[PDB]
């Protein structure tokens, strides 16, 4: 299985994960490839924000799935 | 020649070439209803060359649902003629015109053509011409809670900037013989496969410094590959790489060709089967209108819905679409055909205006090509929505009633909202509320709060403020403008000038917060957001947060007892550089700007403040001697800025400026190079000044040089302002006085029981007694943008540029220095419009009182890449306390004002928990490790008395509750997390 | 931040640091006064160094402001007491306890880093004349860090 993560700035990240991996492992991989601490990562799949402690199979994340990595903004 | 005093924030987003191209483009807008007027407003604020409007239809009352430039006295007049007058005022550099008749050949005058409120046949006729003549064509529709956008920029569109990001750059550590570029220690390049980079300052491989881009093959977060550089050399060290962004060719299809085989943009991946449905539905709408003299299906009418679905089936069969039609969704499109919501108009107008800017400037990645959107989760479910309640009542809210009904209108009209901030998002929110009819009922009310006043750079993205309003309060002007838009709000809006923070809890207290229905944030900082979030959590009020940054934006919703609060999640913090890097070894312009800001603070605001406070505090020295780490610095500062260097004229001010120039740009560098010569080697034998450390060079003053003279003028003017003298800008006096200065000689020094204490005491007593000076004060220099025109930004620019020339860094001009030092946030009108639209779409969910967490959507978007994402809010966590389910955010203990012992016994008896720590505010009221005597003193006191005693400050008369944080552990010794306590005074 | 501060304080209390002892001032939780004993195998032997710790309003999401209060002759500590530590400026994460900070400071005192100094004068003395650096450190600790 292989998944893609798209940032809010257009960058694309390719991750090699298994269907049984926890969201914590995926966040650690994203930290390794990006340097973003897991507590500051907001992942979205099919309109659901992925939460720590659960596995990918809970969200029906299969191969070639696309996640979105987003963040909040402070202007106004 | 762009007006940087008005487009200051927009230049940080677009640029100079982009706006130069933008100001040479003509935009035609067909249709002047809510969507059309929103697009025209955003375009006028953006700054295109001119806008031409075409809408000869007479005004009707229902049009007032989303058209905010129409009034009840304009019924029967063509919409363009009544809208041009209001649009002409938004921007004085953008003429707005009207055409009473349109011809095909007349379309060649315009750079972009936007089409709204037009049938499909007319759209085909227009596009058949614009496509072959290479004119950008955008078509937008808004039907109830559904929206569509279509872009066609020609067959050979050229995009110069795709993602809109700043070019990437980095410092190398080694380039092997096979092009394996390695970054510095634990530094990430951030590139991606297929990118182009160009190198400079590469030692050992000078050929790579020519500047020819090379393909990048990312092999890891720290290293990448560029190819084979065998011929260019063997191995290279150090250097800096910078990304190169290349143009792209995007090819679009015409509308006639696009109808058969469209290409969709998906605003939500949770519903990927819908856009094919909307593609058929909108065409069926057009056919139905063509079959009924341009009459859309009536609201919640079933015969029209059946006929519309027959048209949908016919169209789907004709186009050979292998799509199974979802009857419910298509009939929903039919029911809301005549809907006209200001929120959907705002959202789509922001998006379409951004597309227009893309067409004119050739930047960012356009929509390619169909963008179908819906917010069907906002449809009320707690009220009656039928043909009876959705029929028009001959009022200005017909467009909204056609979607929601009259009962929901009554619900909206009795809202009591509270809006924090009245900037750009605040103005958009107020306009949306005025159009929607919020708080126009007998029990409605709106409260606006904002402590700032109108400036010149705020008018561009804030369309309610005019150049005649400069200097007034933002909230008052916004309230008056929106009362003009909707006269029914006269007397229903109250505006304050209070900063929302810990010091204004006497105004926004329990009584104020009990009557509200919801709170909407329109702030620009995180501290105020967190404070308002805590207040909403305590009072259990819904909160609507939204933020923007250039072309990016987000919106979040906080619902009591359902979702987590705003402060339950973290965001990346602002970067703070190491003190060693800032002080001695900078290698970037940001480091030098930070150093210059610190120099300003410590040279014009710290010493003056210390001097002023010394003359007032009688016991300052007593605490300073034992508390501050280096009282010697304080004493020397007071002496120097009080007695030793008191100026009277301006010549001595210029001499002092020259002295400081030598101090900070010539002598410290010499000392540093005496300590660490240019040929020194580290403890490992490697060169010292290699890589992140750049060897500095002392600067010798030269009056003719622009930078040195600018620094001298800025520093002298700031010093004069400090000492209240008459500054001058005539270069003759500066030239005369700087030539007679002989710098004192400077030579670096190598260095080489209670004397120090006695020395400090002697210095202290040497100062004049406090009674010597009474009523004498000096004015510290504060930081602003030409509001206090003491050359603040100019001084910082000169200091930073001089220090950059010290380390051979590339200097930055005043624009970038203002951007960095001022911490300005790039702002766009389109992003503001989109976030306001999303927030107002969530507001109707909040009004309806939806209880399921899947019915709310937090929204994120980036308009530079055409990305939209929505996700359900995170539910608040639960916990177990005493074998009961407790919410960790929205639950609290409500107790009377009881003695500390009674509170402890209550927690021991009811919750079965042992209290270990108890604190209120910033004070530790009780802790298990305190000595028995202290506790025995503090046990029989009430909580209010205990807090007053510990904080040494009586509670205010308006204070009606206390919030306590308690940490307690179970019987077994396992620490238990419990909610906060709410003591009722 | 009160709960986090109290939890860290209790964790310190349960297991003594031995070589360090940090605790609040008066009844205020956003201001601590820590103490450190110089390593035996270092020029700072037999010295007691006091530190002031100010917890920001956003703790642990913002690093604590730790400043020396005594006078110490060290390459990475300047006259104002500022400490050159990566975990206090930009490497701070909401998972580091004050015990970790005190261990890091003790390690810093154990071996200075003159390759990236904060006080170039002392770094130059350390790189050139080690014996003079040792004597100056001993004199400073016996004149300011004893009593
Ligand atoms: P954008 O920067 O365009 O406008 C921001 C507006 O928010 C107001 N504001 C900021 N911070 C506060 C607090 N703490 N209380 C009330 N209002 C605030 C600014 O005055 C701008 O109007």
């Amino acid at each position: 299985m292989q998944i893609f993560v798209k940032t809010l700035t257009g960058k694309t990240i390719t991750l090699e994960v298994e269907s049984s991996d926890t969201i914590d492992n995926v966040k650690s991989k994203i930290q390794d490839k990006e340097g973003i601490p897991p507590d500051q990562q907001r992942l979205i799949f099919a309109g659901k924000q992925l939460e720590d402690g659960r596995t990918l199979s809970d969200y029906n994340i299969q191969k070639e799935s696309t996640l979105h990595l987003v963040l909040r903004l402070r202007g106004g | 020649t762009i007006d940087e005093g008005l487009y200051s924030r927009q230049l940080y987003v677009l640029g100079h070439e982009a706006m130069k191209q933008m100001s040479q483009s003509n935009v035609l807008i067909i249709g002047c209803k809510g969507l059309g007027v929103e697009i025209a407003k955003n375009v006028c604020l953006a700054g295109v060359k001119s806008v031409t409007l075409y809408d000869p239809q007479p005004t009707r009352i229902e049009d007032l649902s989303s058209q905010y430039f129409l009034t009840e006295d304009d019924i029967g007049v063509p919409r363009a003629k009544v809208t041009v007058s209001k649009l002409a005022e938004l921007n004085q550099y953008v003429p707005v015109s009207v055409v009473d008749e349109l011809s095909t050949e007349y379309l060649k005058n315009f750079k972009c053509v936007v089409v709204t409120e037009t049938s499909l046949t007319k759209q085909l006729e227009i596009n058949d011409f614009t496509h072959k003549n290479h004119i950008a064509y955008i078509a937008a529709d808004s039907r109830g809670l559904f929206g569509s956008i279509f872009c066609d920029f020609g067959e050979n569109f050229i995009c110069t900037d795709t993602d809109g990001n700043e070019p990437l750059t980095g410092m190398i550590a080694s380039i092997t013989d096979d092009g394996v570029v390695t970054m510095l220690e634990e530094t990430r390049h951030g590139l991606e496969n297929g990118d182009f980079v160009k190198f400079t300052e590469v030692k050992g491989m000078p050929g790579l410094n020519d500047g020819t881009p090379r393909k990048v093959e990312v092999k890891g977060p720290y290293t990448f590959s560029i190819g084979s550089v065998k011929d260019l050399g063997s191995a290279g060290y150090n250097g800096v790489f910078t990304q190169v962004k290349v143009p792209t060719k995007i090819s679009f299809k015409s509308l006639r060709e696009s109808l058969k085989d469209p290409e969709y943009v998906y605003p939500d991946f949770g519903k990927m089967m819908r856009p094919p449905q909307y593609h058929i539905a909108f065409q069926a709408l057009s056919a139905f209108a063509d079959a009924h003299e341009g009459s859309l299906p009536r609201p919640r009418n079933d015969i029209d819905a059946a006929e519309f679905f027959e048209f949908c089936k016919k169209i789907a069969s004709t186009l050979q679409f292998d799509v199974e039609l979802d009857e419910k969704l298509i009939k929903e499109i039919s029911y809301q055909a005549r809907g006209d919501l200001v929120a959907m108009s705002a959202f789509l107008g922001g998006a379409v205006a951004q597309e227009v800017l893309k067409a004119t400037t050739s930047k960012f990645y356009p929509l390619k090509q169909y963008f179908y959107f819906d917010s069907l989760e906002s449809l009320p479910s707690s009220v009656t929505i039928s043909e009876e309640t959705c029929k028009p009542r001959g009022c200005r809210y017909d467009g909204q009633i056609a979607v929601f009904g009259s009962e929901f209108q009554e619900k909206i009209a009795s809202l009591s909202t509270f809006l924090v901030g009245a900037g750009a998002i605040g103005c958009e929110m107020l306009k949306n509320w005025a159009m929607m009819g919020v708080a126009t009922g007998e029990s409605g009310h709106i409260s606006v709060t904002d402590m700032d006043s109108i400036e010149k750079s705020n008018l561009n993205r804030q369309f309610l403020f005019r150049p005649r309003d400069v200097g007034k309060l933002k909230s008052e002007c916004a309230s008056t403008a929106v009362s003009i838009m909707n006269p029914s709000l006269t007397g229903k809006i109250t505006s304050y000038q209070e900063r929302v923070g810990p010091e204004s809890e006497g105004i926004f207290g329990d009584e104020f917060f009990e009557k509200l229905s919801l709170v909407t944030n329109a702030l620009d900082n995180v501290e105020a957001r967190m404070y308002v979030d805590r207040r909403c959590v305590f009072f259990e009020k819904p909160l609507l947060e939204s933020g923007t940054l250039g072309t990016k934006g987000n919106t979040q919703v906080v619902v009591p007892h359902l979702t987590e609060s705003y402060g339950s999640s973290q965001d990346p913090p602002e970067k703070s550089f190491p003190i060693c890097t800032l002080k001695n070894f900078p290698n970037r312009i940001e480091h030098t700007i930070a150093w210059a800001r610190d120099l300003f603070e410590g040279l014009f605001k710290q010493p003056i403040d210390n001097v002023n406070m010394y003359l007032s505090s009688p016991n300052f020295l007593e605490t300073s001697l034992k508390t501050s780490s280096n009282p010697r610095e304080v004493l020397e500062n007071i002496r120097d800025y009080l007695v030793t260097e008191k100026p009277l004229s301006f010549e001595e001010c210029i001499m002092w400026a020259r002295l400081q120039f030598d101090k900070f740009f010539n002598n410290n560098i010499q000392q540093l190079l005496f300590n660490f010569p240019k040929d020194s080697v580290t403890s490992t034998g490697q060169p010292f000044w290699s890589g992140p450390k750049r060897a500095p060079t002392p600067l010798s003053f030269d009056i003719h040089n622009r930078e040195h003279f600018d620094f001298i003028v800025a520093a002298a003017s700031l010093y004069a302002f400090n000492y209240g003298l008459k500054s001058e800008t005539d270069p003759a006096i500066y030239e005369r006085v700087l030539a007679g200065y002989n710098p004192p000689p400077f030579a670096p020094k190598s260095g080489i029981a209670n004397k120090d204490k006695q020395e400090l005491k002697s210095i202290a007593d040497s100062l004049p007694p406090p009674s010597s000076l009474v009523g004498f004060r000096l004015t510290p220099a504060e930081f602003e943008k030409d509001d206090d025109s003491n050359h603040h930004i100019d001084f910082i620019t000169a200091a930073s540029n001089l220090r950059a020339m010290n380390y051979d860094i590339t200097p930055a001009d005043r624009f970038k220095t203002k951007f960095v030092a001022g911490k300005i946030v790039p702002a766009m009108c389109t992003s503001t419009a989109v976030v306001s639209g999303l927030v107002c779409l969530e507001l109707v969910k909040l009004v309806d009182g939806k209880k399921k967490i899947e019915e709310y959507k937090n929204g994120f978007f980036n308009l530079a890449i055409g990305l939209f994402t929505f996700s359900d809010p995170i539910a608040s966590p639960k916990m177990k306390v005493n074998g009961k389910e407790i919410d960790k955010i929205w639950d609290r203990y409500n107790l009377p004002d009881c003695t500390l012992q009674e509170l402890i016994d209550y927690f021991q008896k009811e919750e079965g928990l042992e209290v270990t720590m108890l604190s209120s505010g910033v004070s530790l009221l009780y802790a298990n490790f305190q000595p028995p005597k202290k506790l025995a003193e503090r046990l029989p006191l009430k909580i209010s008395e205990l807090v007053e005693q510990i904080t040494k400050k009586k509670l205010e008369p308006f204070r009606k509750h206390l919030v306590l944080e308690i940490c307690c552990d179970d019987a077994n010794g396992e620490d238990v997390e419990v909610p906060f306590i709410c003591i009722k005074l | 931040a009160l709960k986090r501060i109290n939890r860290e304080l209790a964790d310190l209390g349960k297991d003594p640091p031995s070589s360090s002892s940090a605790g609040p001032v008066g009844d205020d939780l956003f201001h601590w006064q820590a103490t450190i004993m110089g390593p035996a195998d270092s020029p700072y032997a037999g010295g007691v160094f006091f530190l002031s710790i100010h917890f920001p309003t956003d703790y642990p999401f913002k690093p604590p402001k730790v400043n020396f209060t005594t006078r110490i002759y060290h390459p990475n500590i300047n006259s104002n007491g500022s400490i050159c530590l990566d975990i206090l400026r930009d490497q701070w994460s909401p998972a580091l306890t004050i015990s970790k900070v005190l261990l890091s400071i003790s390690s810093l005192l154990t071996d200075p880093n003159p390759d990236d100094p904060l006080v170039p004068e002392i770094a130059h003395v350390y790189k050139t004349d080690r014996s003079r650096y040792e004597l100056s450190a001993r004199e400073w600790t016996r004149k300011y860090a004893i009593g």
